[PDB]
């Protein structure tokens, strides 16, 4: 009967592309971001501990 | 007037002229890269003042 008055509909929402879960940026250290607001190298120094004497 | 007998006849006037040509058109045009703007030690607005000083 209704060849002309039953609509086809489009969802107003796009279906997201899946990709993969990202994890590594939460798992590594982020503390050097603050100093790194400028420049192109961060220099990171570590302590050589003083030795224990008898 | 004395060499002319005592005759006088009217000359046509005329003008001279020079053209001011407004023919110089000069420009400054440069990029400030966003990576550079972020990575340098301070403000790059000294390059806008350098461009104005050059014109």
């Amino acid at each position: 009967a209704f060849n002309n008055f039953i609509p086809e509909l489009w969802s107003d929402m796009l279906l997201e592309e899946w990709t993969a879960q990202t994890v590594f940026a939460n798992l590594v250290n982020r503390e050097y971001e603050g100093i790194a607001s400028k420049g192109n190298v961060v220099h990171i120094a570590g302590v050589v501990a003083p030795t224990v004497k008898d | 007037y004395k060499a002319a007998g005592r005759q006088t006849s009217a000359d046509a006037i005329s003008d001279t002229g020079v053209d001011l040509l407004i023919d110089q058109e000069k420009s400054i045009d440069f990029l400030v890269d966003d990576i550079d703007r972020v990575q340098v030690a301070g403000s790059l607005e000294a390059y806008t003042r350098a461009g104005a000083t050059a014109l």
